[PDB]
RNA sequence: CCGCGGCGCG
C-alpha cells in the first residue's frame, strides 16, 4: 500500500502532535530538541486478520484507516536547535499540500 | 518507487566550549583547557587585560621562531590604530591625521608601495581613517619579510617599548613579574573537530542482528571498539576477572547481561559466567563447511 | 445512510450476542466520548445515536448545575429565565447535538477507549456467565499465572480467580490442577468480570455429603452436620435418611467410594465419617471420631454436657487443633 | 533487511544459496529427461563450479559480481582476513558501559584522580541510579525511575556522587601501545564535555594535548573493583614494565 | 456593558432576558467558561472589591 | 581514605591472592549482610575490606576457619531445628 | 561447559543428523505477504517460527502451547531463538 | 589462565581433571 | 535586553524587506547597546519609525525612567522608501553573564 | 540495519 504523510500518530502525546501543521508539517521557526518529532509518517500496517474490534469498529465508524503503522520521522539524539527551512518535492501525477 | 521527500533545515548556534581544538597560523596547534573570568588573566599597567595565553615551550622545540615575529608585528600593528582612535575620538582636524597617516605609509626602507593621500579626496579620507580604527593592516611577501630593525622603527611610529615586551600583572597576585614578557595580536582560527559532536557515550541499547553486540558511531547510539592490543594490554596485568566479565558480559552473553541488569539494580554485583555465542556461531560456520566440530564434555 | 452501522448490528456473531442496540448505545457513547476528548472545549455528550436506519446522530447535554460543570456545555440559573424556569442542579437536557467525526486522531482515542469499550461489553456479557446461577457447585481450571493468588483462563465467557485461602494451600489453582466449588461472590476483575472456583470452601469440601454417596443427593443420606478443614480433612456425623442403617460407610463410600473421593478435587484430603444412632449417647460418642466413650452424661438445665472419653488411643477426643472434638459438639 | 519501501537487501550468500539449488532443480530435472551426454556434461561442470565459489569466491571462477565489479562475499571470506571473523569479531569486540573524548590537563586533580564530565556519569551509571533510588524509595518502579532521572531532579546528583565517590574507571588511549597505555583512576566530576588528566600520567600515555581522543570503561563486579583498586591504580605502577626507569618524570 | 456589570448578576440572576437564542444559552457556557462569569459572581455595582486599582 | 594497597601487599606476600580474599571478604558482606570490622567512613564495602586486612585481622585461612565454623554452627542448628520439629509432633 | 575441543571431516548421515529437512524450492520470501515459503532457502517447518511461540497459522498464541506442531504448518511452538541453531 | 585467574585454575586441575 | 520581538520576522536566520542588514547584526549592534533605568526593573521599549536613513536609540519611544547613554549608537539602517520597521523590546535587570542557551530551562513559556 | 570506495584526524 502507499505510504502517508499526516498529522496524526497514535501513542504520543498531543505536545509532540502539536509543532506540527494540519498537513503534518512543523511550523518554520518552531525552536526543537531533541528526540522530538519532525513529519507524521504512517504506513500500510497490513491487516492480515480480522478481530472484533476490527470486525465492529471499523464498520461503526466506516474509517477505514484504520490500524495503521507508524513511521513517523523523529529528532536524532544529541542535536538541537531551530528549523530554518522545510523543502518538499512530489512526485509528478500526484497530490500536493498547503506548504507546498 | 516515491511519493514525495520532505527536507528539513535546522540550525545550531554553537559557541565556543573548554575542550575545543583551536590553532593558529604556524602549526601551533593547541585545545582550550579552561575558561575563566576577565579579572584572572594578567593585566596591564594600562588596565587592558590579555586574552590568550599560550606556552612558550612549543617555541624552541618545534623552532616556530616566526609566531613570534608575527607577535611582535600585531603589537605594533594595533598600536598605530589606538592612536588614530585617539586621535579621532577628539575630533581633530584631518590634516593632523592625513600627515600621520602618511608617517605610517612612507615609513620603512625603499619600498616600491607609494601613496599619497593629498591626492585621494577629504572625505573618502575621513572614511578611510574610520575603516582603519581597528589597527592597521599590514602585508609582507612571502619571501620578502621585513627586517627587525624595520620592525623596530615602525614601533617608533607608536608609543610602545623597542624590545616588545611589558610588565605584566597577574589579578589573583598583583604584582610584577620577575621578567618582563611579550604580548601582541596573534590571529587566530577555529577547527571543525569540536568536542561536542566528538563526545559520545552508550550505556545500553540495540545490538548487532546477525551477531548480539553493540554498534559503532555517534549516529543509532554506537559503543567503544575494544581492540585486540588492549586485550594483551590487560592480559599484561592480572586482570582475569576484569576480561573475562567485559569479553563475556557486556559483549555476548545475551542472557548473562539481563541477568546482571536485574543483579545491577538489586544491589548484587555477581558476574554470570556463560557461553559466547559468537563463538558458537563461527562454530556453526565452521560445521557450514562439512567438517566435525564439537566440545568434548561439560 | 451509511448503512454501516445496521451492517455491524447484523454482524452479528457478537452483536446478537448483545443487545442489538448494545452497539447502539454503548459503544455510540464511547465514541461519543472520544469526540468530547477530541474536542478542546469538553463538552457532555448524552450521544442520541440510533443505529435504525442508519442516521448516526448525537446529542451534548446540558449538565445543568448552578455552576460551570461541563463548561464546554453547561448550563445554570443565570439562563433559568431563558429555558422556561426549569434550570436547576441535575438535569441532563440535550443542549446541542453532533453531526459526524472522521477525526483519525480521535480514531486513535477509539483505539484507546472505544476498544476498552468493546472490551467492557465483553465484561457485561463476562458477568452475565460467570455467577449466572448466583451461586452453584461448579468446575474450574487454571491456564493463567499470578502472583499472591491463582488465575486462571478458564470458560465461563470470563476468567477465573482463586485466593490463597479460599483454594488449597498446598496444592493450588496451577498448571496441571482442577478446583471445584460454589462461590456467589462475581465481583469486576482485572480486564473484566471473573468467575471464582474455590476447593476450599465449606461449599466445595463439605458439600460433598450430598454428591459422594450414591445416594446422598436424593434425600436418602440424613447428613446431620457437614464439618471439613479447606482442603486438609473432614469429620462429620452423617446419618441415612429413614433407614436406621450405618450411614458412616456410606459417607465413606463402598470400598473407598467417598472417602478419598469426596475431596479429590479440593486438593487430595483424607477424611472420616461418623456414626449416629436413635439413642443420645452413641451419636454423642461417635461425633468426636475416632473417640472411645465408656461413659456419658447430659444435663438438661443447662447447655453443657459430659461426654467422657479415654486418652490412650482417643487423642481426636480433645484434639490437638480441634480435629473432632470442633465438630462433635455441633 | 527490510529497508525503506519494503525492499528487502541480505549477504550475498543468500545469491550463492539461491543459484545452487536452481542448478541443483535443473539437473535432478535433466536426469529424467535423460539429456544426451554433451549436454549433462555441461550441467554438473556448472553446478560443480558454483558449488566452488560457493565455498570460495572468484579463486578459480572469478565470481567478482555481487553488486557490479564487487565481488561477492563467500565463506572462505567468512573467516579470511582483517575484517573475517577471528580478527574482526572474536578478539576484538564492541562492548557497551563505555565512552570517548578529547583530553585536558587538570592541575588541581590529584596523581590518583581522573576528570569526568557530568553527562557522561549521567547517561552511563544510571543502571546504579536506578537501584539506589528505589533503595532510597524515591522512584518505586524502574519506569518511575528513568522517567525521573530523564527529567534530571536535582536530587539525582547527590546520589550520583555517592555512587561514584568509591568507584574505579578505566582509561584507555585508541593507539594502544603498552601496559601503561590503560590507567584507572578515581573520577571527580567537572563541568563540560571534556575529561581532564593528571600530567604526570600524559608522559605514560605518550599522549600530547592536540587533540588525542581516548575512552572510559567501567567495571561492576565487586572482584573487577578489587582488581582495579589492586592493580591498575597509577600509585601502583610507578617503574616501567620494561625497565627500571621511573614513568613519573616531570616533563 | 461592563464585564463586571454582566458579572454583577451571580449565576442565576443574570437571567434577566430570555430573547437570547439557543445558541445564545450554548454561548453562555463560554462565560462560564471564561471562570469569571456564570459562578455567582457579584460586584458591588461595576467592580467588585478586588477590581480596585488604587 | 584509601590511596594504595602497598600494605596489604606486604602483609599478604601476593598480589593474586590479596585480591581474592578481599573479593570474597567484601563478597560476604555486601550480599548476606554482616557487620565491618573497622569503622568507615562513609565509603562502600571495596574500600572497607582494604581497611580490615591491612590491619592484619583478615587473611586467607582466618576467612576459611570462620566460614567453616560458621558452617557447622548452622549444620548444628539445622539439626536441633529438625529435631524440634519431629518433637513438635511428639 | 566443556574441557576440550574436536575437529573432524564429516559423515553425510550425520550431516544429515545435524539436519531438520532438505531446502527444495528456491524462493526465498512471499511477497506482499512476507512470510517464507515451504521448503525454501528460509522456511520454518524446516528452521523455525519467525515470531515467539506463534505457528504461521497462528492458532497457538500461548504460553503453555509447548512443543506441540500444528497440523496446518509443521512448525513448533518456541520463541524464535532455536533459528541461531537450529 | 595467566593472572589471577591462575589461581582458581590451580584448583580447577587440582581437585578435577586429576 | 534578553529578548527581542521582531514583527516581519519567523527566526533570527531570515530576513525582512527593506534592510540592508541581516537580524544578527541587528542582535549584536542592540548587544552592545546600553541603558539606564532607576524605578521600574522589567521595562518595556518598543520603536516605530519609517523612512530612509540611520536608526539610532534617540528613535527609541522613551519612558520616564528609561534612559539611554549614548543615544546616538546605530541600531540599524534603511534602504527602502515604503520599508516601515517595527518591534517591542524586552530588558531585563541582573547581574554576571549568562548565555541564551540556560533560558531552556523554562520549558514552559517560551 | 547490509556492505564497497573516498576524505580527514590522531
Ligand atoms: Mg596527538
Ligand atoms: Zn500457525
Amino acid at each position: 500500500g502507499p505510504e502517508e504523510i499526516t498529522a496524526d500518530i497514535p501513542n504520543v502525546g498531543e505536545a509532540a502532535l502539536s509543532k506540527l501543521d494540519e498537513s503534518g508539517i512543523v511550523y518554520i521557526g518552531a525552536e526543537v530538541t531533541g528526540g522530538d518529532i519532525l513529519v507524521g509518517k504512517v504506513t500500510p500496517k497490513g491487516e492480515t486478520q480480522l478481530t472484533p474490534e476490527e470486525k465492529l469498529l471499523r464498520a461503526i465508524f466506516g474509517e477505514k484507516a484504520s490500524d495503521v503503522k507508524d513511521s513517523s520521522l523523529r529528532v536524532p539524539n544529541g542535536v538541537s536547535g531551530t528549523v530554518i527551512d522545510v523543502q518538499v518535492f512530489t512526485r509528478d501525477g500526484v497530490e500536493k499540500d498547503k506548504r507546498a | 518507487g516515491v511519493l514525495k521527500i520532505v527536507k528539513v533545515y535546522l540550525a545550531v548556534k554553537r559557541r565556543i566550549q573548554p575542550g575545543d581544538k583551536m590553532a593558529g597560523r604556524h602549526g601551533n596547534k593547541g585545545v582550550i583547557s579552561k575558561i575563566n573570568p576577565i579579572e584572572d588573566m594578567p593585566y596591564d599597567e594600562n588596565g587592558t587585560p590579555v586574552d590568550i595565553v599560550l606556552n612558550p615551550l612549543g617555541v624552541p622545540s618545534r623552532m616556530n621562531i616566526g609566531q613570534i615575529l608575527e607577535t611582535h608585528l600585531g603589537m605594533a600593528a594595533k598600536g598605530i590604530g589606538d592612536k588614530i582612535n585617539a586621535m579621532l575620538k577628539q575630533q581633530q582636524e584631518v590634516a593632523k591625521l592625513r600627515e600621520f597617516i602618511q608617517r605610517a605609509y612612507d615609513l620603512g626602507a625603499d619600498v616600491r608601495q607609494k601613496v599619497d593621500l593629498s591626492t585621494f579626496s577629504d572625505e573618502e579620507v575621513m572614511r578611510l581613517a574610520e575603516n582603519l580604527r581597528k589597527g592597521m593592516p599590514i602585508a609582507t611577501p612571502v619571501f620578502d619579510g621585513a627586517k627587525e630593525a624595520e620592525i623596530k622603527e615602525l614601533l617608533k611610529l607608536g608609543d610602545l617599548p623597542t624590545s616588545g615586551q611589558i610588565r605584566l600583572y597577574d589579578g589573583r597576585t598583583g604584582e610584577q613579574f620577575e621578567r618582563p614578557v611579550t604580548v601582541g595580536y596573534m590571529y587566530m582560527l577555529k577547527l571543525n573537530h569540536l568536542v561536542d559532536d566528538k563526545m559520545h557515550a552508550r550505556s545500553t541499547g540495540s545490538y548487532s542482528l546477525v551477531t548480539q553486540q553493540p554498534l559503532g558511531g555517534k549516529a543509532q547510539f554506537g559503543g567503544q571498539r575494544f581492540g585486540e592490543m588492549e586485550v594483551w594490554a590487560l592480559e599484561a596485568y592480572g586482570a582475569a576477572y576484569t576480561l573475562q566479565e567485559m569479553l563475556t558480559v557486556k559483549s555476548d552473553d545475551v542472557n548473562g547481561r539481563t541477568k546482571m541488569y536485574k543483579n545491577i539494580v538489586d544491589g548484587n554485583h555477581q558476574m554470570e559466567p556463560g557461553m559466547p555465542e559468537s563463538f558458537n556461531v563461527l562454530l556453526k560456520e565452521i560445521r557450514s563447511l562439512g567438517i566435525n566440530i564439537e566440545l568434548e564434555d561439560e | 445512510m451509511n448503512k454501516e452501522i445496521l451492517a455491524v448490528v447484523e454482524a452479528v456473531s457478537n452483536e446478537k450476542a448483545l443487545p442489538r442496540e448494545k452497539i447502539f448505545e454503548a459503544l455510540e457513547s464511547a465514541l461519543a466520548t472520544a469526540t468530547k476528548k477530541k474536542y478542546e472545549q469538553e463538552i457532555d455528550v448524552r450521544v442520541q445515536i440510533d443505529r435504525k436506519s442508519g442516521d448516526f446522530d448525537t446529542f451534548r447535554r446540558w449538565l445543568v448545575v448552578d455552576e460551570v460543570t461541563q463548561p464546554t456545555k453547561e448550563i445554570t440559573l443565570e439562563a433559568a429565565r431563558y429555558e422556561d424556569e426549569s434550570l436547576n442542579l441535575g438535569d441532563y437536557v440535550e443542549d446541542q447535538i453532533e453531526s459526524v467525526t472522521f477525526d483519525r486522531i480521535t480514531t486513535q482515542t477509539a483505539k484507546q477507549v472505544i476498544v476498552q469499550k468493546v472490551r467492557e461489553a465483553e465484561r457485561a456479557m463476562v458477568v452475565d456467565q460467570f455467577r449466572e446461577h448466583e451461586g452453584e457447585i461448579i468446575t474450574g481450571v487454571v491456564k493463567k499465572v499470578n502472583r499472591d493468588n491463582i488465575s486462571l483462563d478458564l470458560g465461563n465467557n470470563a476468567e477465573a480467580v482463586i485466593l490463597r485461602e479460599d483454594m488449597l494451600p498446598r496444592e493450588n489453582f496451577r498448571p496441571g490442577d482442577r478446583v471445584r466449588g460454589v462461590l456467589y461472590s462475581v465481583r469486576p476483575e482485572a480486564r473484566g468480570a471473573q468467575l471464582f472456583v474455590t476447593r476450599s470452601k465449606p461449599e466445595m469440601l463439605i458439600e460433598l455429603f450430598r454428591i459422594e454417596v450414591p445416594e446422598i443427593g436424593e434425600e436418602v443420606i440424613e447428613i446431620k452436620a457437614a464439618a471439613r478443614d479447606p482442603g486438609s480433612r473432614a469429620k462429620i456425623a452423617v446419618k441415612t435418611n429413614d433407614k436406621r442403617i450405618d450411614p458412616v460407610g456410606a459417607c465413606v463410600g463402598m470400598r473407598g467410594a467417598r472417602v478419598q473421593a469426596v475431596s479429590t478435587e479440593l486438593g487430595g484430603e483424607r477424611i472420616d465419617i461418623v456414626l449416629w444412632d436413635d439413642n443420645p449417647a452413641q451419636f454423642v460418642i461417635n461425633a468426636m471420631a475416632p473417640a472411645d466413650v465408656a461413659s456419658i452424661v447430659v444435663d438438661e438445665d443447662k447447655h453443657t454436657m459430659d461426654i467422657a472419653v479415654e486418652a490412650g488411643n482417643l487423642a481426636q477426643a480433645i484434639g490437638r487443633n480441634g480435629q473432632n472434638v470442633r465438630l462433635a459438639s455441633q | 533487511v527490510p529497508l525503506d519501501g519494503g525492499r528487502f537487501a541480505t549477504s550475498d550468500l543468500n545469491d550463492l544459496y539461491r543459484r545452487v539449488i536452481n542448478r541443483n532443480n535443473r539437473l535432478k530435472r535433466l536426469l529424467d529427461l535423460a539429456a544426451p551426454d554433451i549436454i549433462v556434461r555441461n550441467e554438473k561442470r556448472m553446478l560443480q563450479e558454483a558449488v566452488d565459489a560457493l565455498l570460495d569466491n572468484g579463486r578459480r571462477g572469478r565470481a567478482i559480481t555481487g553488486s557490479n565489479k564487487r565481488p561477492l562475499k563467500s565463506l572462505a571470506d567468512m573467516i579470511k582476513g582483517k575484517q573475517g571473523r577471528f580478527r574482526q569479531n572474536l578478539l576484538g569486540k564492541r562492548v557497551d558501559y563505555s565512552g570517548r573524548s578529547v583530553i585536558t590537563v587538570g592541575p588541581y586533580l590529584r596523581l590518583h584522580q581522573c576528570g569526568l564530565p557530568k553527562k557522561m556519569a549521567l547517561e552511563l551509571f544510571k543502571p546504579f541510579i536506578y537501584g539506589k533510588l528505589e533503595l532510597r524509595g524515591l522512584a518505586t518502579t524502574i519506569k518511575a525511575a528513568k522517567k525521573m532521572v530523564e527529567r534530571e531532579e536535582a536530587v539525582v546528583w547527590d546520589i550520583l556522587d555517592e555512587v561514584i565517590r568509591e568507584h574505579p574507571v578505566l582509561l584507555n588511549r585508541a593507539p594502544t601501545l603498552h601496559r601503561l597505555g590503560i590507567q584507572a583512576f578515581e573520577p571527580v566530576l567537572i563541568e563540560g564535555k571534556a575529561i581532564q588528566l593528571h600530567p604526570l600520567v600524559c608522559a605514560a600515555y605518550n599522549a600530547d594535548f592536540d587533540g588525542d581522543q581516548m575512552a572510559v570503561h567501567v567495571p561492576l563486579t565487586l572482584e573487577a573493583q578489587l582488581e582495579a583498586r589492586a592493580l591498575m591504580m597509577s600509585t601502583n605502577n610507578i617503574l616501567s614494565p620494561a625497565n627500571g626507569e621511573p614513568i613519573i618524570v616531570p616533563s | 456593558h461592563y464585564i463586571g456589570d454582566l458579572v454583577q448578576r451571580t449565576e442565576v440572576e443574570l437571567l434577566k432576558t430570555p430573547n437570547l437564542g439557543k445558541k445564545s444559552l450554548t454561548e453562555i457556557k463560554d462565560v462560564l467558561a471564561s471562570r469569571g462569569l456564570s459562578l455567582g459572581m457579584r460586584l458591588e455595582n461595576w467592580p467588585p472589591a478586588s477590581i480596585a486599582d488604587e | 581514605a584509601r590511596v594504595t594497597v602497598q600494605d596489604a601487599v606486604e602483609k599478604i606476600g601476593n598480589r593474586f591472592d590479596l585480591v581474592l580474599v578481599a573479593a570474597r571478604r567484601a563478597r560476604q558482606m555486601q550480599v548476606g549482610g554482616k557487620d565491618p570490622l573497622v569503622p568507615e567512613e562513609n565509603d562502600k564495602t571495596t574500600v572497607i575490606a582494604l581497611r580490615e586486612i591491612e590491619e592484619g585481622l583478615i587473611n586467607n585461612q582466618i576467612l576459611d576457619v570462620r566460614e567453616r565454623q560458621e558452617q557447622q554452627e548452622q549444620e548444628a542448628a539445622e539439626l536441633q531445628a529438625v529435631t524440634a520439629i519431629a518433637e513438635g509432633r511428639r | 561447559e566443556f574441557d576440550a575441543i574436536k575437529i573432524a571431516l564429516a559423515s553425510p548421515d550425520m550431516i544429515r543428523s545435524w539436519s531438520f529437512g532438505e531446502v527444495k524450492k528456491p524462493e526465498t520470501i512471499n511477497y506482499r505477504t512476507f512470510k517464507p515459503e515451504r521448503d525454501g532457502l528460509f522456511c520454518a517447518r524446516i528452521f523455525g517460527p519467525v515470531k515467539d511461540y506463534e505457528c504461521l497459522c497462528g492458532k497457538y498464541k500461548r504460553l503453555k502451547h509447548r512443543g506441540v506442531i500444528c497440523e496446518k504448518c509443521g512448525v513448533e511452538v518456541t520463541q524464535t531463538k532455536v533459528r541461531r541453531e537450529r | 589462565p595467566a593472572g589471577t585467574g591462575y589461581a582458581y585454575h590451580q584448583d580447577r586441575m587440582r581437585r578435577r581433571a586429576a | 535586553v534578553t529578548e527581542v520581538e521582531i514583527d516581519g520576522v519567523l527566526h533570527e536566520y531570515s530576513t525582512k524587506e527593506g534592510v540592508q542588514e541581516d537580524i544578527l547584526e541587528i542582535l549584536l549592534n542592540l548587544k552592545g547597546l546600553a541603558v539606564r533605568v532607576q524605578g521600574k526593573d522589567e521595562v518595556i521599549l518598543t520603536l516605530n519609525k519609517s523612512g530612509i536613513g540611520p536608526v539610532t536609540a534617540a528613535d527609541i519611544t522613551h519612558d520616564g525612567d528609561v534612559e539611554i547613554v549614548k543615544p546616538q549608537h546605530v541600531i540599524c539602517h534603511l534602504t527602502d522608501e515604503n520599508a516601515s520597521i517595527s518591534m517591542r523590546i524586552k530588558v531585563q535587570r541582573g547581574r554576571g553573564y549568562v548565555p541564551a542557551s540556560t533560558r531552556i530551562h523554562s520549558e514552559e513559556d517560551e
